[PDB]
DNA sequence: TGCGCAACAGCATGCGCGCCCAGGGCTGATCGTGCAAAAGTCGTGCCAGC
DNA sequence: GCTGGCACGACTTTTGCACTCGACTAAAGGGGCGCGCATGCTGTTGCGCA
RNA sequence: UGGG
């Protein structure tokens, strides 16, 4: 509860890395909607080299990332919260998009209430231990061979 | 608000149980220890500098007889509550706090370290706090405001009186029997057992939970001490911290 | 008389009879309960039982 | 459903309500001043609220500088109409004068009766008319409508109250009459007292700790259960029997009462006065009749050889006064004469006050 | 119900919880954490301390309401004071600061 | 009546501030000693103050000028 | 004593001024939101129920929480902020909510389809409005492949929107539905089986584009549609609904 | 309990979740009325007056 | 003598509570009068 | 529960060390009731009420 | 791991109804802190203004006096 | 080499555990002389008024 | 000359420091403290200077 | 005992 959210810019260079999940064969989460949202860090580049999509900071809406899903580029440098090392709060441009109403944070923002709450509304409606799913019984696989869906 | 006086000491029950203490550690020797000896039993002998015991020598009744019969003067010895005062009254924080400083400077371990560490921040947290050490125990206990305990008399019950209101009435019965025979200059057992009855009767006012907890003839239950009487389930949450009822409500 | 009418007068198990439906009667006099002076009361012992 | 013990809380109880005037005047647009003189003027208003000590002594007690009686007055006239139709003001007469000023203003016969009867001659027209219907000019019952108006006008406030507190017996101490004889039982009895001190007793073997306990826990448990068991069962068995020896010593179905000296009944248990005497003021007794174990212990030498104290003769006195007068002796020296030819020995000086007092309608019934 | 103003508690000043007997119903912590998630600091400001614990607030909120001013003036909680004093019976010293 | 807000804070964005804003105007009117520059609905005058925010002749320094002119002037 | 003069000055009192509301287990914050009071003759209180899916409650007879706001700046802050037509996504997924569901989806789902055959075929007629023939009679709801002019509008243009129009292959039930859709949204998202995933992103993208009103009052229209000609579709359950196929004995 | 004649579809989106919608017929025949008594006491107890 | 409001006064500005331990001086400091007896009240007087 | 003898496996989780023990419990009508126990010493053991 | 994260706030009247009050108010007590009324569970209790949304701006007002005086 | 020092393992004890909403019945307190001093009550006599 | 109000006087009642007194008593009483987890006391195991 |  005790973040205020006071200060508008810090000005750090610091981010996060920012790729796809893409656990096993199937992907969990597209980049979209991880790159969407929160403030691009640094620059990025096309596969075609000294070439800058965007100018350092910008606002990252359907757009912007619909023109970074219409290039190559798999991977974003995004800077966000523990990165903003500002003093008594957090930055309003390092963490943005409290999403609600479609524009930017402004100061007084309920931040950690939205956060937590956010997260605790879910949890009734899971199931908890999965256990003895276990599938059909059989324990792990015994095929070591590595297939492809595509080519 | 009001008060009592007690005309003798306490362990201030608030203090020394009440997760790892800032009183036996203090003092530099075991909780077990002090909880055992600070009251109605064993010896706890102080000062002695002639003495070939240590100062926290915590020497059973025999060897208490066996100080009698061989030592004698130079040895005193309080097996009342009236012990922590004095050998806590005698504490000098300044040498201790250097003392400490330099031997956490000379030697240093993985045990040590913990140990040293917490009894030299606490010290020195405590002498910039200015507080004295001797205020831990309390010479005078005040009382609640008669409103925060009411009768509220029923016309089936008559005057209906609160589980917490009688601890008052214990306490200051206690207090008038240890007062009343005190004076009267009567064999040590009785007074000492006076000491013990007026403890756990101090004690179990601060502290319901643990100890005697003292039951009621009629209703049973623990009752409730001032520990479970701050605020509702002993959380801020009931009668405070949107506890309140509001007005304009619903249904 | 004050043991067997404290027991019939007052009692955990001894309770008002639900007067709506005759079924709600013949069920409320038929019931079984955990509970009771060996009993067992809530919270604890409640899992595999 | 029964939640164990139940809840047996402190509860905070909400009744209070003595006087809402206060609350009142907090909504009255006052502009300075008028609110610290209507709070002056609300800390003298009675239980009754019919008259309230004097208006003089109100603003002598303001500590005035200036801030003279014409501005409390109207604070006075102000509140008394906000007021439940009225408060205070004293003279008895603008209680009335209030309460039919707000409730009609019209009728027949009113005003014009209610101004003059208001006015004056109210006291000389309260206990008959008489001349007084020549006074006032009125014909005959023109006046029944208006005296019968005046009836349903009416102590003026005492509406709200709303006082819970009846303060009843109940119980306390009991006798009974039977097979010849009115002898009490000690007909109460909770048996708490004996049974806590049985069942305590199962109480101190079940602390379950493993501490043993036994110098603290022990001990002083079973100390105090004597200390309580004891001192119960020495009050009841000392009110038990005083209620005996009060019971034996005189009967109440025998015609009168016989007076008892604080010391015999003292004297029977050879027990200190004061000891009974103190056990006697709030212990009461029950019997089929009436509904205190101290009007039973009056005492008088009733300034007579020839037999009873005052409660004999107090009750005798009102019921010798009671049917009596058949024209309009209104005579205290004759009843003192009656009651002097049955051997009581009266004064007849200052028998009428005995007589006169509760209630007793003499000496002003002349 | 739907109670508007009924009595009042001795102890906390603050009303009762049942029907019949004129219930406020209840306001509870997970509400708070709502307000401040909307960040609304009067909404719940008027609920924490006037229509509750203020003693004062309570005839001189209803006195602007009343002639329509419509003013808060807030006042200081009752119940915290009851936890002033109840810490203060122990051996613990809070005080205030100028 | 106004249903949606989003233009009068479209004029000075905060969203936080227009309770504050509307609320000094709305003592404004509210109290007296004004009269509102918006012809009258019957509404409260709450609404006429959401309405004079999204009218743009009413802001932080607007008011600021008729508070030191008025205070200025006397 | 309830004088009826009294029951005018009331409905002065209440109009405008905002009431709020919550539930007992609230969990996120839209559990509690403000809202405007409207009188109504009856002992309960009837709520929206695009709303209720933020309750995630169900109508068995629930009982509620309700509080007024006093003074000034409290009617600010609950017009301004908990006003449920002044906040629509919810600050969790992104993804918006009060989405209409039930009725709604089978009012929408059956008025988008098509089959063979049936009454009418396709025909030519002008539209959009083409309210002459299945709100009479002579065609059906669902039937046609009735192709139709259409005008539509396009955003790309700054601060301007352009009219394109266009002769189109389409049923009747969506060429009735096309009526309802605001200016410059494509005529590409009217076309479709309407699963709900179609109003989900269909409200994302209209509120993402044309903003918080037209999106507000669209879906209003959207849920008085819905129910309205879902009420028309007349859906039913019965024992032949169920089929069981011929040849699970055989397998068991 | 009492029978009824149930019909299953949506009217006019009336229905929503679990509720239901019922006609004035049923309002109009005293079907599905009910009766309660309720006992009142008054005490008259003799005091110390 | 006149125009006196002790409710007023009551209200003051106070920031940073700060909390420590008690002294009996301080303790007699806030003592307004001794209790010498265990009794609460009397059931025949009805008064304390 | 019934009076009488209960052999119980206790589950065999207490050390984590996954080694079982079996406990018993005679339980009288009324008095005291008798345990017996094993600890992961491999020494019998009786718990008295 | 938020299992010693309340417990060890700057601020001793927050989160001491959040876990025992015991062990927060010996602590407190001999070590003599100073809340400073910075949290907003504090004041909450207190009943003082929410330092957040619309309250935020009139508690940074006061704040320019602070240090100003 | 054996004793000496330090570290690790086992046993005990303490703190905790969702919200809102409604009805019904009762339920610890008080000890108990003697002596002395104070206050109140009751009775008688005197004065005043009719 | 008679009636009613008031004054004086006892004796009669009200009141305030004081201690008293030991019981005893065995039966009853609770059991399963659902649980999990973190922190501290101690005893035994392993490893080094000399 | 019962309602979400």
């Amino acid at each position: 509860q005790d973040l205020v959210v006071t200060e508008d810019d810090c000005g750090t260079h610091e981010g996060i890395m920012m790729t796809p999940v893409i656990e096993g064969g199937d992907v969990k989460e597209p980049l979209r909607d991880r790159v969407l949202g929160r403030v691009t860090a640094e620059d990025v580049l096309k596969p075609g080299t000294a070439d800058i999509l965007v100018p350092r900071n910008t606002l990252l809406h359907e757009q912007w990332c619909d023109l970074l899903e219409e290039n190559s580029v798999d991977a974003v440098k995004v800077r966000s919260v523990v990165s903003c090392d500002t003093d008594f709060g957090v930055c309003a441009h390092c963490y943005g998009r409290d999403l609600a109403r479609g524009h930017i944070i402004n100061k007084g923002e309920a931040i950690g209430v939205i956060a937590a709450q956010s997260i605790g509304e879910p949890g009734t409606q899971l199931t908890m231990r999965t256990f003895h799913i276990g599938g059909a019984a059989s324990r792990a696989a015994a095929e070591s061979s590595i297939q492809v869906k595509n080519k | 608000m009001g008060h009592i006086e007690l005309a003798s000491p306490t362990a201030h029950i608030w203090f020394l149980k009440s997760l790892p203490s800032r009183i036996g550690l203090l003092l530099d020797m075991p909780l077990r220890d002090i909880e055992r000896v600070l009251y109605f039993e064993s010896y706890v002998v102080i000062e002695g500098g002639m003495t070939n015991l240590e100062r926290q020598q915590i020497l059973t009744e025999e060897q208490y007889l066996d100080a009698l019969e061989e030592f004698g003067d130079e040895f005193d010895a309080k097996m009342g509550a009236e012990a922590i005062q004095a050998l806590l009254k005698s504490m000098d924080l300044e040498q201790e706090c250097e003392q400490l400083r330099e031997e956490l400077n000379e030697t240093n371990s993985e045990t040590k370290r913990k140990k040293l560490t917490k009894r030299i921040k606490l010290l020195e947290a405590f002498v910039q706090s200015g507080n004295k050490p001797e205020w831990m125990i309390l010479t005078v206990l005040p009382v609640l405001p008669p409103d925060l305990r009411p009768l509220v008399p029923l016309d089936g019950g008559r005057f209906a009186t609160s589980d917490l209101n009688d601890l008052y009435r214990r306490v200051i019965n206690r207090n008038n029997r240890l007062k009343r025979l005190l004076d009267l200059a009567a064999p040590d057992i009785i007074v000492r057992n006076e000491k013990r009855m007026l403890q756990e009767a101090v004690d179990a006012l601060l502290d319901n939970g643990r100890r005697g907890r003292a039951i009621t003839g009629s209703n049973k239950r623990p009752l409730k001490s001032l520990a479970d009487m701050i605020k509702g389930k002993q959380g801020r949450f009931r009668q405070n911290l949107l506890g309140k009822r509001v007005d304009y409500s619903g249904r | 008389s004050a043991a067997v009418k404290e027991f019939f007068g007052s009692s955990q198990l001894s309770q008002f009879m639900d007067q709506n439906n005759p079924l709600s009667e013949i069920t409320h006099k038929r019931r079984i309960s955990a509970l009771g002076p060996g009993g067992l009361t809530r919270e604890r012992a409640g899992f595999e039982v | 459903y029964q939640d164990d013990e139940l809840p047996v809380y402190q509860g905070e109880t909400t009744q209070t309500l003595q006087d809402y005037l206060m609350w009142q005047v907090e909504l009255t647009p006052f502009t300075d001043t008028d609110r610290a003189i209507a709070t002056s003027i609300v800390d003298a208003v009675d239980d009754t609220g019919y008259l309230t000590i004097q208006i003089e002594d109100i603003v002598d007690s303001i500590g005035d500088d200036e801030i003279g009686l014409e501005e409390v007055e109207a604070v006075l006239k102000r509140i008394q109409r906000f007021d439940p139709v009225g408060v205070a003001a004293k003279d008895l007469r603008d209680c009335l004068l209030i309460q039919l000023s707000q409730f009609a203003k019209e009728t027949p016969w009113l005003e014009e009766a209610r101004l003059i009867i208001s006015d004056h001659l109210d006291l000389l027209a309260n206990h008959d008319f008489r001349t007084l219907m020549r006074v006032t000019r009125l014909k005959e019952e023109v006046l029944k409508e208006a005296v019968n108006l005046i009836q349903s006008l009416d102590x003026x406030x005492x509406x709200x109250x709303x006082x819970x507190x009846x303060x009843x017996x109940x119980x306390x101490x009991x006798x009974x009459x039977x097979x010849x004889x009115x002898x009490x039982x000690x007909x109460s009895i909770p048996r708490l007292k004996i049974n806590q001190q049985y069942a305590a007793m199962g109480n101190s073997a079940r602390n379950d700790a493993d501490g043993q306990f036994i110098r603290s826990n022990l001990q002083e448990a079973r100390w105090l259960i004597k200390s309580l068991e004891s001192a119960n069962d020495t009050l009841l068995r000392v009110s038990r029997c005083i209620v005996e020896q009060q019971q034996a010593f005189f009967e109440q179905g025998e015609e009168y009462m016989k007076p008892m000296v604080l010391a015999d009944i003292a004297q029977a248990v050879e027990m200190h006065e004061s000891t009974i005497s103190r056990v006697t003021t709030q212990k009461y007794l029950h019997s089929p009749r009436g509904i205190x174990x101290x009007x039973x212990x009056x005492x008088x030498x009733x300034x007579x050889x020839x037999x009873a104290s005052s409660t004999a003769i107090r009750a005798l006195v009102k019921k010798l006064i009671a049917a009596e007068n058949p024209a309009k002796p209104l005579s205290d020296s004759k009843l003192t004469s009656m009651l002097s030819e049955q051997g009581i020995m009266v004064a007849r000086r200052t028998v009428a006050k005995y007589r006169e007092s509760l209630s007793i309608p003499p000496s002003n019934q002349r | 119900h739907a109670r508007s103003t009924g009595s009042y508690s001795l102890v906390t000043q603050q009303p009762l919880g049942g029907k019949a007997q004129f219930g406020g119903q209840r306001f509870g912590e997970m509400e708070v954490w709502a307000l401040e998630a909307y960040g609304a600091a009067y909404t719940l400001q008027e609920m924490l301390t006037v229509k509750s614990d203020d003693v004062n607030g309570r005839t001189k909120m209803y006195k602007n309401i009343v002639d329509g001013n419509h003013q808060m003036e807030p006042g200081m909680p009752e119940s915290f004071n009851v936890l002033l004093k109840e810490i203060r019976s122990l051996g613990i010293n809070i005080e205030l600061e100028d | 009546a106004r249903v949606t807000v989003q233009d009068a804070v479209e004029k000075i964005g905060n969203r936080f501030d227009l309770v504050l804003v509307a609320a000094r105007r709305a003592r404004q009117m509210q109290v007296g000693g004004k009269d509102p520059l918006v012809p009258e609905e019957n509404d409260k005058t709450t609404v006429i103050a959401l309405r004079e925010i999204e009218e743009g002749l009413i802001n932080n320094q607007i008011l600021d000028v008729r508070e030191r002119q008025e205070q200025q002037e006397q | 004593r309830e004088e009826a003069v009294v029951w005018d000055i009331l409905d002065e009192v209440i109009r405008e001024h905002p009431v709020l509301l919550n539930r007992a287990p609230t969990l996120h914050r839209l559990g509690i939101q403000a809202f405007e009071p409207v009188l109504i003759e009856g002992k309960a209180i009837q709520l929206h129920p695009l709303v209720c899916a933020a309750y995630n409650a169900d109508f068995d007879g629930d009982q509620m929480a309700v509080h007024v706001p006093l003074t000034l700046e409290a009617q600010l802050e609950a017009r301004a902020l908990m006003m449920s037509t002044n906040n629509i996504l919810s600050p969790a997924n992104g993804e918006p909510i009060i989405v209409p569901s039930q009725d709604v989806v089978l009012g929408l789902y059956y008025m988008t389809r098509d089959c063979v055959n049936a009454k009418g075929e396709g025909m030519v007629l002008t539209g959009p409005k083409e309210a002459e023939r299945l709100y009479r009679s002579g065609l059906a709801s669902l039937h046609a492949r009735v192709k139709v002019r259409i005008t539509e509008y396009e955003k790309d243009a700054n601060g301007e929107l352009v009219a394109k129009t266009s002769l189109k292959d389409t049923t009747v039930g969506r060429a009735i539905l096309w009526m309802i859709v605001p200016k410059g949204l494509p005529y590409s998202i009217v076309n479709q089986a309407l699963g709900k995933k179609a109003i989900s992103k269909m409200l994302n993208t209209c509120y993402r584009i044309l903003g918080l009103k037209p999106t507000v009052i669209f879906a209003d229209q959207i849920m008085y549609t819905g129910f309205a000609y879902a009420a028309r579709s007349g859906a039913s359950v019965g024992i032949d609904d169920m089929v069981i196929p011929e040849k699970k004995h055989e397998i068991i | 309990g009492q029978n009824m004649r149930v019909a299953f579809m949506p009217w006019n989106g009336y229905n929503f979740e679990d509720s239901i919608l019922v006609s004035e017929r049923v309002v109009q025949e005293d079907r599905f009325t009910t009766i309660h008594i309720q006992e009142l006491a008054c005490v008259s107890r003799d005091t110390k007056l | 003598l006149l125009k006196f409001l002790k409710a007023q006064t009551k209200t003051e500005e106070f920031d940073a509570i700060k909390i420590a331990l008690a002294s009996p001086d301080m303790i007699r400091s806030w003592s307004f009068g001794e209790v010498k007896k265990p009794e609460t009240i009397n059931y025949r007087t009805f008064k304390p | 529960r019934s009076p009488g003898v209960f052999f119980d496996s206790d589950k065999g989780k207490t050390h984590s060390s996954g080694k079982v023990l079996y406990n018993a419990r005679i339980i009288p009508y009324r008095g005291s009731w008798l345990d017996f126990e094993f600890d992961p010493k491999d020494n019998l053991f009786v718990r008295i009420d | 791991g938020i299992t010693k994260a309340s417990l060890a706030t700057e601020s001793f009247i927050s989160a001491a109804s959040f876990q025992e009050t015991t062990r927060v108010l010996t602590e407190a007590a001999v070590a003599g802190k100073r809340d400073e009324l910075r949290g907003l569970k504090e004041n909450v209790i207190v009943g003082r203004l929410i330092p957040a949304g619309t309250g935020y701006a009139y508690h940074q007002d006061r704040m320019r006096r602070r240090a100003a005086g």
